[PDB]
């Protein structure tokens, strides 16, 4: 019950599913054959949330994979933990979008959307108690941000009361992979905030940097990154599939974290995490967790968490410990960071504890809070989008694909205004 | 004088491919906690080796029945020791020092003149080429990813195979130059983790093990792969290891519990078999039939190919035995506590009788009760459970007895009440009732966990064992009279000497301190090794002798009349934890801390 | 069969019965389709739905025309004084048969048979030692 | 099974949106086929049971014999898409007197005769998705003048696509019915 | 719609490796096809050692010449099984070429 | 058939062609061991052609 569907799209959303799914199976010890060989009774009590029952006693995840070009699809199955996916669910095209936002949202996707979209009802109707839809996609991939974003609008059009999860990775300005990174984001953002109830930002620059400063791993690999991507993701519902002192489903975290309908952006954090060298030296302490999960470098985005004021905080504690130890630890930091803590709403920090920690760890906590600091990011991307706009650069493709600059113009107008309005409350005082 | 051993009960399959039937058989090597023991099949005689510090990490035997080699894992600062051992001489030949913690495994070339070792996940997985005749550092080079094992080619020692974590690289070694060659196999649309190696005898093709459970095909001629594996079926935890039959048929045992064979043709299992536990070792005897199989749960099984009917030889305690007990005035059957489960074992012959197991809990101080009632234990959760001897079902549950779990339990002569040990400085008594179970313990105050509890014949008074020492004798009737024999150490097991107010006790310090009911000391034994602490003691029915086992590998039994020893124990590894005497007193049995069970014939001139 | 069961070291009786079981080409051929190719050596045998066709290996086709069957065709080209001169074993070894299967070690094979059955019976137990040798 | 339970407004015995739409239900099949497919007429998932010799294919409400699904709900109602072909349904009823009866409706029968054990009754099916409200209150009194107590069994035969089975318990309009019960027009 | 939909189905059938693929034509597919884009040109298994799997369970005793069932013609001796042809099925559902 | 698929047929339905060959058989000389049931159907015939 309280189940949500897994939807991974675009090139940046695929491997995470190739990795996120692996993690879950390890979380429930689900063997590569889809047959349960776990150790604890609690392991399976709520497996319907992410795993369904099939004939013969095997399990198949309830995820729908898609893309405009089959090559990326032709890779997930060859990877470890691919035998769980159902062969029928795959839907693929023949040409691709080529990092062209207009192609994935105006011409190509419109015809192919139904086939991939169609399977939504067959699944969404399949749920015993739908909780929401979680989307893992990147605004930096033209095929993704074009095809991926539209599905949200159609998806939302049928279940308005539902609450939706989106995990989008915006290419940080520090490192760029496709010269058209600015374009596809700006128009995507305009639609993105149009439907999404929740959202999470992630920058690769912040992603690998934590590896170089904290993890210090010798040779980073995307696979190492994916393990980083889900780890924080894995905590999203960890409290949703097992009991706890104060059960925390997906919705209530939504209720406690979005002060206004329009200002619904957060940053996250995952702990514990350290380099291989000191794997034994430190001592796992809640005070150790609280400082780190309040450590700025622990943030998943390049934006400095100390560069703004925290709208609110949410604590998802993994593992056991005394309840009182939860409350005192949180309050002290707010007092020691009052200048960093807004005064509109006292106790803007949410504390919940999960009784089933990650495998191989005793105490774990993922940080989630709405930080105004996001006002920098929307400035940089737009400035990158704005500055190159004046030269009419690369503009003829979307204009030649049925879309007009007015659609280009409208995006920033709803982009820059949201930038100020988010920062408008920053200078407000009681 | 040492103490005679009449049998050894114990086995560990943690180190892969531990079992191997010696070429021509009659010899087999199975790693104990830290020592190597070789046993004869036709005859029951066996030889012992004890020249090692830490536990074994890998064991393998060179072809043609020459000397053996292996490796182990020590602490990070120190370096693992190499395990070159001869054959037909039973004498240590060479010793080497290198590597940080542990090396994955060893395997010799076709000739007995080359040796190579691959370091653990530490040391960047250092691989070095060693000389069989004498110790030298020929040459070596590192590797970026972790290689979990290496096996040399049946022929043409110049070329070997190593199945690295992310890629299977064929390494080439040339004598002319010290360098080592590396070529990368290409697997487009492949991301599989691999575990085992199997080079075909022809040396052209070979096969390996995978975590998914599918066996790939790769010939040494070129890195390209050829096949997929058993279509439409997987073993649910990959491949533990692989072996090659004379016909080429591949016999595989899924660690999930399965024995399967894939023939060299479109691979459809002709026959299947699943054995309890997780397969760990696959070895072929002479004339190629009835291979030897040992699981990960320390199980040894015998099979017949072409119809896989598992047949059990014998298995052993999972690891780190907890305690021993004997039936009142009875020694035919003895039981013990394991890390998660309990078992019932026969004395005359070591064939298992029956068992009582708990899912994810560890127990302490398993004891038997008079009148067959019953097998009672308090578990990590603190609950107290009792089971019937005939079948593994519980009689009554006493839950939430201790916050940090039970620690002690014994038997009252009338057993109308129970006596236990509390870790949080508590001792709780229970006047059991058949209709319901209730407690009336005073809930006393104590600094440390109670490590033992004793009941005298008249069962009024009682002596309490402690970690902070605090040897507080409880009146057990009024729940008062807190007077404790003094010592500023961490005591251990304590028992009552027969028909005597003298209490033979041991503490943290290396000394068998004597204390009476009037703070009198007969003598300070001074039984202590360099860093060995005696952890178990007892007294015979007649106050003539007492057998003691310290933290040392030795079994140290002394006479109570005077501090003069008679015989001792040898051949033990780990930290022995308890020593009891059977009611017949014909033998004294103690188990190894690592999961080793040994029985010793007590000296005749003590009855 | 006669000198065939001795050829592959199999019982005389089984071979004959084994011959009949493979013989029923009709039963597997009476049904529709199921074309076959039975070669087992020099010549190949093929079958479509019902038609028949076959070819003969040239190399074997060549030697029958090797101008050397003249001594084969007549019955009395040999000296005829050797019939009791030669033991059937002498020509037996040189025949194309008895060499199809390699000669394994006769007394060595007797060896492993004395052992594998040795461990099975005496491995029922592995505890009793009566030989301590703790130090070595 | 539905005993000592609160039954006031509705009891969705068979419903077409769930992980295991028929868990309590038991099925026996001889020559037809059982499968669920999205309906063209209405964008929803509905169960379908297709076969021939309708007397052979069917699905039973209670899992197995020796238990009764007794229900104090007075009304019965049930939804189907007409396939312009054979269809049948029958239910079991317990009377005030300690006797067990059953009332059958037939798509392919023209004559009905009140008779002590069974009273077969013809049916007429309307084109397109149709909802039929079974009284189950007047019929019991009309058959033998013996009131209703509880429904003992519910059976559905083959060659009919069913979207939901529930007990209305009272004449309710479409407006009264909740969104789940109400069948929104395509 | 119509075309371009199965193209998403060929790979799906091609999806399973199983040491095989479905190129949409494997055997008995019409007479033949053009050898290249234009018309063709004028001038263009592993088996085991069967003698190895040996004596898994059956003992190695042999009966030998010493035999004879004459005189022991009791009613309990087994009777040789006669032959029975297999059920014919024809090829109603087989491929047609 | 391929002269190799067929033998997968004869050894399949034992009642169709029941006999001594549906099981592995002992060997005359004590040295050799009985082969796998299907195998004896391969050793016997291969020689016959020779
Ligand atoms: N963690 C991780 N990120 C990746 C990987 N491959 C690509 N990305 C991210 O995806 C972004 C590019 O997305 P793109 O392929 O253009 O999306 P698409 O055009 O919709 O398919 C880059 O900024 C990368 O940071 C990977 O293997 N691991």
């Amino acid at each position: 019950m309280r189940e949500i569907v897994h939807i991974q799209g675009g090139q940046c959303g695929n491997q995470i599913g190739a990795k996120f799914w692996e993690v879950i199976s390890d979380e429930h010890g689900i063997d590569p054959t889809g047959t349960y060989h776990g150790d604890s009774d609690l392991q399976l009590e709520r497996i319907n949330v992410y795993y369904n029952e099939a004939t013969g006693g095997r399990y198949v995840p309830r995820a729908i994979l898609m893309d405009l070009e089959p090559g990326t699809m032709d890779s997930v199955r060859a990877g470890p933990f691919g035998q769980l996916f159902r062969p029928d669910n795959f839907v693929f095209g023949q040409t691709g979008a080529g990092n062209n936002w207009a192609k994935g949202h105006y011409t190509e996707g419109a015809e192919l959307i139904d086939s991939v979209l169609d399977v939504v009802r067959k699944e969404a109707e399949g749920c015993d108690c739908l909780q929401g839809f979680q989307i893992t996609h990147s605004l930096g991939g033209g095929t993704g941000s074009g095809m991926g974003t539209l599905l949200i609008s159609k998806v939302r059009e049928e279940y308005p009361d539902r609450i939706m999860e989106t995990f989008s990775v915006v290419p940080s300005p520090k490192v760029s992979d496709t010269v058209v990174e600015p374009y596809n984001a700006t128009l995507s953002v305009h639609q993105l905030v149009e439907n999404a109830d929740e959202c999470m930002v992630i920058d690769n620059e912040a992603l690998y940097d934590i590896c170089f400063r904290t993890l210090k791993l010798t040779t980073p690999t995307y696979g190492d990154l994916n393990h980083l991507v889900s780890a924080a993701m894995s905590g999203v519902t960890c409290c949703l599939r097992f009991p706890g002192q104060l059960n925390s489903d997906l919705r209530k975290l939504a209720v406690n974290l979005i002060p206004f309908p329009r200002l619904h952006f957060f940053m996250i954090g995952f702990a514990p995490l350290t380099s291989r060298g000191s794997q034994q030296y430190r001592a796992l302490t809640v005070p150790e967790l609280t400082q780190q999960m309040f450590d700025a470098k622990n943030m998943m985005c390049a934006a400095d968490p100390r560069h703004g004021r925290y709208l609110t905080a949410s604590a998802l504690f993994r593992g056991r410990m005394s309840t009182k130890e939860v409350d005192e630890q949180m309050l002290n930091v707010q007092n020691k960071n009052s200048s960093y803590f807004v005064e509109w709403i006292p106790n803007n920090i949410k504390s919940s504890i999960c009784d089933i920690p990650p495998k191989g760890l005793k105490m774990a906590v993922t940080f989630v809070g709405n930080s105004t600091a996001i006002q920098e990011m929307f400035k940089r991307v737009a400035e990158q989008f704005t500055a190159m706009f004046r030269r009419k650069a690369f503009l003829h493709w979307y204009t030649g694909e049925g879309m007009d600059e007015m659609e280009f113009t409208e995006a920033e107008s709803n982009m820059n205004d949201l930038v100020s309005e988010y920062q408008q409350y920053q200078d407000a005082t009681a | 004088k040492e103490l005679d051993i009449q049998a050894v009960i114990g086995f560990t399959g943690k180190v892969n491919e531990g079992l191997i039937l010696h070429p021509d058989n009659e010899h087999l090597i199975y790693p104990l906690g830290s020592t190597i023991v070789v046993r004869h099949i036709i005859s029951r005689s066996q030889t012992f080796l004890r020249g090692h510090d830490n536990q074994i990490s890998i064991i393998t035997v060179s072809k043609t029945g020459k000397y053996i080699a292996s490796g182990q894992k020590t602490y990070m600062g120190f370096q693992a020791d190499i395990i070159i051992w001869d054959f037909e001489t039973r004498s240590l030949m060479h010793r080497l020092k290198l590597h940080k913690v542990l090396i994955q495994s060893l395997s010799f070339c076709c000739n007995e003149q080359y040796l190579a070792s691959l370091g653990g996940q530490d040391d960047k997985n250092m691989m070095i080429v060693w000389d069989v005749e004498q110790g030298k550092a020929l040459y070596g080079a590192p590797n970026r990813d972790v290689v979990n094992q290496i096996k040399f080619f049946n022929n043409s020692d110049d070329k070997i195979i190593a199945v690295l974590n992310n890629g299977v690289q064929i390494l080439t070694i040339d004598k002319a130059n010290k360098k080592v060659k590396s070529l990368d196999v290409n697997f487009g649309n492949i991301k599989r983790q691999y575990t085992c190696v199997a080079i075909d005898p022809s040396d052209t093709y070979c096969y390996c093990g995978t975590k998914t459970g599918d066996v790939f095909e790769i010939n040494i001629e070129r890195a390209i792969f050829k096949r997929l594996g058993p279509v439409k079926k997987l073993f649910s935890l990959g491949i533990g290891t692989l072996g090659l039959l004379p016909n080429g048929d591949i016999i595989v045992g899924a660690g999930d519990g399965t024995v399967a064979k894939l023939s060299i043709q479109n691979m459809q299992v002709l026959s299947q078999s699943e054995v309890l536990g997780a397969v760990t070792s696959i070895s072929f005897t002479g004339d190629y039939t009835h291979f030897f199989c040992g699981t990960s749960q320390s199980n040894i099984y015998w099979i017949d190919t072409e119809k896989l009917n598992p047949e059990l030889r014998n298995t052993c305690h999972y690891e780190r035995i907890n305690d021993i007990a004997f039936p009142y005035n009875y020694s035919d059957v003895f039981a013990t506590c394991s890390t998660t489960d309990i078992r019932v074992w026969n004395a005359r012959n070591r064939q298992e009788l029956l068992r009582i197991q708990v899912p994810n809990l560890e127990c302490y101080c398993v004891t038997f009760m008079n009148d067959g009632k019953s097998i009672i234990s308090g578990w990590n959760d603190g609950k107290i459970r009792a089971f019937l001897p005939q079948s593994g079902k519980l009689l009554y549950v006493i839950s939430d007895a201790h916050i940090h779990g039970v620690t002690a339990l014994s038997t009252t002569s009338d057993c109308q009440r129970i006596v236990s040990g509390g870790s949080e400085g508590e001792v709780r008594v229970w006047v059991i009732n058949k209709q319901t179970q209730v407690m009336k313990a005073s809930m006393k105050e104590h600094r440390g966990r109670v490590w033992s509890i004793q009941v005298k014949k008249n069962n009024d008074q009682a002596v309490s064992a402690s970690a902070d020492g605090s040897c507080i004798i409880w009146d057990l009737k009024t729940f008062t009279r807190l007077m404790c024999l003094f010592e500023s150490t961490l005591f251990k097991q304590v028992l009552y000497h027969p028909e005597e107010s003298q209490l033979l006790t041991t503490g943290s310090d290396r000394k068998i301190t004597y204390w009476e009911i009037y703070d009198g000391q007969a003598i300070r034994m001074l039984d202590g090794s360099e860093e060995g602490e005696v952890n178990a003691l007892s007294i015979t029915k007649e106050g003539e002798h007492f057998v003691s086992g310290g933290e040392d590998k030795l079994v140290k039994l002394w006479g109570y009349d005077e501090g003069i020893k008679y015989y001792s124990g040898t051949g033990h590894s780990g930290a022995i934890t308890r020593l009891q005497i059977s009611p017949d007193q014909r033998t004294v049995v103690s188990v190894g801390a690592e999961g080793a069970i040994f029985i010793w014939k007590m000296p005749e001139e003590v009855v | 069969a006669g000198p065939i069961a001795a050829s592959c070291y199999l019982g005389k009786d089984v071979v004959s019965s084994a011959h009949n079981a493979f013989i029923q080409a009709v039963s597997d051929l009476t049904t529709l389709g199921h074309g076959l190719n039975i070669d087992f050596g020099f010549v190949k045998v093929y079958v479509q739905d019902r038609d028949l066709r076959y070819s003969y290996n040239q190399n074997f086709a060549n030697t029958l025309n090797n101008k050397n069957f003249e001594y084969r065709l007549r019955k009395s080209d040999t000296p005829t004084s050797e019939h009791w001169n030669t033991t059937y074993e002498s020509k037996w070894a040189k025949s194309s048969l008895n060499s199809l299967l390699k000669r394994p070690n006769s007394n060595q094979v007797r060896n492993y048979y004395e052992k594998t059955l040795a461990l099975k019976i005496m491995s029922l137990d592995l505890s009793t030692a009566e030989q301590t040798n703790y130090s070595r | 099974m539905f005993k000592n339970t609160f039954q006031s407004g509705f009891l969705s015995i068979l419903y077409s949106i769930g992980s295991k739409p028929l868990q309590i239900w038991d099925k026996s099949i001889r020559n037809g086929h059982i499968k669920r497919i999205t309906d063209q007429d209405i964008l929803s998932s509905v169960l379908e049971i297709m076969g021939t010799n309708v007397s052979t294919n069917y699905i039973t409400a209670p899992a197995d014999p020796k238990e009764t699904l007794g229900i104090k709900l007075p009304f019965l109602v049930m939804i189907i898409k007409n396939l312009k072909k054979y269809y049948t349904f029958e239910v079991q009823v317990l009377d005030d007197k300690n006797v067990r009866r059953r009332f059958r409706a037939s798509n392919y029968q023209s004559t009905t005769r009140v008779k002590p054990f069974i009273c077969t009754m013809p049916m007429r099916l309307d084109e397109g998705w149709n909802q039929i409200q079974f009284n189950l209150s007047d019929f019991t009194r009309r058959a033998y003048a013996t009131n209703y107590i509880e429904t003992l069994r519910v059976q559905i035969h083959a060659n009919c696509r069913i979207r939901r089975i529930y007990f209305s318990d009272r004449l309710y309009s479409e407006e009264e019915l909740p969104p789940e019960f109400k069948l929104f027009l395509p | 719609p119509q075309q371009g939909n199965t193209v998403g189905s060929i790979s799906k059938r091609e999806n399973v490796a199983s040491q095989l693929i479905v190129e949409d034509h494997l055997k008995n597919i019409l007479a033949k096809s053009t050898n290249s884009n234009y018309k063709p040109w004028k001038i263009p298994q592993h088996a085991p050692v069967f003698e190895d799997s040996q004596a898994a369970t059956v003992v190695n005793k042999f009966q030998g010449l010493r035999q004879g069932t004459g005189g022991k013609t009791s009613t309990q001796l087994p009777v040789k099984q006669p032959f029975q042809a297999p059920n014919p099925i024809c090829g109603a559902f087989k491929k047609r070429t | 058939m391929n002269l190799d698929s067929i033998f997968e047929w004869i050894l399949k339905q034992p009642i169709n062609y029941p006999g001594k060959h549906q099981d592995s058989q002992p060997r005359t000389n004590p040295a050799y061991k009985p082969l796998e049931a299907k195998a004896q159907f391969h050793i016997i015939f291969k020689a016959t052609g020779e």
